[PDB]
């Protein structure tokens, strides 16, 4: 009875990983809900009183890449409560039931150490639909998760189950009951965009702007969050590249501050920059070219058919996360 | 008896329950 | 039914019309005084519709 | 053993029968059958035997769960609320002998009345599924619902299930009464309004609660439950949008008003302590929005496989 | 110039928060104050 | 361990069916591939030393009823080494994941 | 946009003409004049045609 909270305290992370509100480039409405689900019960404990009651459930679902982990993170980070990352390899179990008996001791710890918060990453592995699949697993994981989430005799209150998903519509009809928040997370505008660069980009010294952001913006048409960083990824080592596969330096302005420039200059040194020893380095700095380089490389990774599927989701059951 | 080990086969899933 | 049409209708107006506003905001983060002077005017005009 | 003291509940959720809204004809027979066998016990006797298996089913989320709290509210009767986590063990035999002691703690602790939620985790329909927690747990149900001659006084099973096509025909037989709960009416959506709301401060009137109730075209009550929860938090969110407070009337009670006014008190909604901000009131514009946002939960294939389902089992 | 930009976003954010009252008057005012002044730059 | 094993040791045949190579009629290019591939590393194994290396896979394809099992009859004769007859029975099984064991 | 097509066009050509280079260098590894006199010429061209 002892191992299988000893099994399940492996799923409580404490690595705190620092993604803050100001980190998420755009949705502001799943921004909202997030907010009016974690941070008021704990903050304004006397608005909810009465009637008046909390959110038990928040479904993050749409295209894949657009930031419902990275969103999981920023509520791990500024919740200040427990926080659940549980997945199907922590709930299936070799013997027979166990495999309920751990998703019971789960929702006991939850309840326990109230307020806390259970993150289920990809939700449709464990909920398919109770209609063809394997009967043990799928029948019993189903029911007591349904028991579990509401049931009678449990009264879950003070606790979140939060679920994020790139297959919405597959989930069970009694688990689109359970999550009372449907919130659509897509894929990013023109201003999410050019916050996302801002924020990708960082302290690192080029002479980009804001109209060169924006134009980084208007360029990426389509492109995913994951995109952009790797886009950013690219244009911030191609200076490595150019520092690789470029001859005769030349010192500028500083024990040796040499940079690679067209060959033939005001000492054009012909050597290798293996031979160059550490901190006399001066990397070119990044331009548009760098990011134009990079966007005409890296291709969207996201196609225009499930993206139809979300929007069939969305005027089914869903609301929008802007 | 002893415990009771769930496996798992092929159809063409279920679970054939191969005690020990 | 047609008194929540009435009402609806008009608080869908009042959430557009603060919509265009957000999105003027948003646009002279960027100094574009076109987009603004556009959806500051389309939104306006619309609270005129009201 | 004693591994089946969780599955009884002594908290008894205060759910009365005027809190289930609509329901009137399974609202009245899960009365008699919790009543009039302890109200009138000279009357079930012989050839007029009481109603031994009830069974729910229709939509998720129409109310019976909330029906079975209610019962356990208003039944005065041992509530044994199990499922399929405390039937079912690593062992074998094991997993008949707790539904045999459990059976036994019912009998022993009569008058009772046994739960199943989702009786549909029991019954596989045994194709080719686990043979010792299947069929032979299964087979226990069976002969231990044959208290048809030997439970006449004593036990009542219940049963709620989503998806009830997907059922054995052995225990579907067995379970006499199949009573099929539908998606709520005008008059149950006015008074579910009426009972989520409670004793909430409002200006919505009778023919409000009836245009709500009539914009709500095809929900349930959980999505009719989160609606008047989203029109309970839009008074936060407009506090939340803090511009130009202005004081009301005792001991300096703040509310927002629009921006341009006599006394608009520019200021933050953080800066102030608790008990003094005069929240503003739920009109009928919040409840729209909160209609415009949330989406029904259910389709049209559950509700044709439902009509299916009482149309050849009514 | 950049401090004329900020007051009509000041404006229009005002104007925003007016209508959360349904304050047309506020509105059609700050959102006219702020198209003017975008018109002034 | 012991149970693939154990299935597998089947698969060895040890009866060494007198197939000769003079059994075959015809298939010159195939026989002289076969002789080969199968005889050369196992007669001279200096002859296959760094740069030069022995065919690592033979298809014998053609109409049913051709000689193909016939001249793998031949090659399992004088091959003088382990052949392995595995068919379709031996390597699917019914469990999850246990035929890439095999 | 015109003026992103102006410097991407002209960075286009350029990335061509080293492509040309590279070629020509790699053909005279086999002593190919003729590939080499054409490639690094094709290429030439284009850098006056920039
Ligand atoms: N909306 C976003 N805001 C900020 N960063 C984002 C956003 N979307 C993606 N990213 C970046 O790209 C990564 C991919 O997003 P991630 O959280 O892994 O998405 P997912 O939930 O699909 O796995 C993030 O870790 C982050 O570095
Ligand atoms: N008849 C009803 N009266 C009042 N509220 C109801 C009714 N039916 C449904 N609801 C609302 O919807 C919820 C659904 O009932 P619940 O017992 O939680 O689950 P279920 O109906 O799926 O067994 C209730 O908790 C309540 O919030
Ligand atoms: N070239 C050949 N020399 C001798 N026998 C042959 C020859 N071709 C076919 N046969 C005979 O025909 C039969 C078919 O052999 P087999 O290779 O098993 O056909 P397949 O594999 O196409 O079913 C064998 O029994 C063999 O004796
Ligand atoms: F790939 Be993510 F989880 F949408
Ligand atoms: F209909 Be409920 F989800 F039991
Ligand atoms: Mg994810
Ligand atoms: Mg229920
Ligand atoms: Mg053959």
């Amino acid at each position: 009875n002892k191992k299988l909270r000893g099994a399940l305290s492996s799923a409580i992370l404490s690595e705190k990983p620092n993604v803050k509100w100001e980190d998420v480039a755009g949705l502001e409405g799943a921004k909202e809900a997030l907010k009016e689900a974690v941070i008021l019960p704990v903050k304004f404990p006397h608005l909810f009183k009465g009637n008046r009651k909390p959110t038990s459930g928040i479904l993050l679902y749409g295209p894949p890449g657009t930031g419902k982990s990275y969103l999981a993170k920023a509520v791990a980070t500024e919740a200040n409560s427990t926080f659940f990352s549980v997945s199907s390899s922590d709930l299936v179990s070799k013997w027979m039931g166990e495999s309920e008996k751990l998703v019971k001791q789960l929702f006991a710890m939850a309840r326990e150490n109230k307020p806390s918060i259970i993150f289920i990453d990809e939700v449709d592995a464990l909920t398919g639909t109770r209609g063809e699949g394997e009967s043990e697993a799928s029948r019993r994981i189903k029911t007591e998760l349904l028991v579990q989430m509401n049931g009678v005799g449990n009264d879950s209150q003070g606790v979140l189950v939060l679920g994020a998903t790139n297959i919405p519509w597959q989930l069970d009809s009694a688990i689109r009951r359970r999550f009372e928040r449907r919130i659509y997370i897509p894929l990013p505008d023109l201003a999410a965009r050019t916050t996302m660069f801002e924020i990708n980009v960082g302290d690192t010294p080029c002479v980009l702007t804001k109209e060169d952001y924006r134009t980084l913006g208007a360029m990426t048409e389509g492109y995913s969050g994951s995109d952009i960083a790797v886009v950013v990824k690219d244009a911030l080592m191609q200076p490595i590249r150019k520092i690789q596969s470029a001859t005769h330096f030349k010192d500028v302005s500083e024990t040796r501050k040499l940079t690679p420039c067209s060959p033939g200059d005001d000492g054009a040194i012909e050597m290798s920059w293996t031979d160059i020893e550490a901190d006399e380095l001066k990397e070119p700095d990044l331009t548009i070219k760098d990011f134009l380089k990079a966007i005409k490389s890296t291709r969207p990774t996201v196609n225009e058919d499930d993206l139809l599927k979300q929007e069939q989701f969305t005027r089914d059951f869903g609301q929008e996360g802007n | 008896g002893g415990d009771e080990i769930v496996n798992k086969v092929l159809g063409g899933x279920x679970x054939x329950x191969x005690x020990g | 039914k047609d008194e929540l049409t009435k009402i609806m209708d008009r608080a869908s107006k009042i959430e557009q019309i603060q919509k265009l506003a957000k999105y003027a905001i948003s646009a002279l983060n960027y100094e574009d005084l076109p987009t603004a002077k556009d959806e500051l005017t389309k939104a306006l005009d619309l609270l005129n519709s009201i």
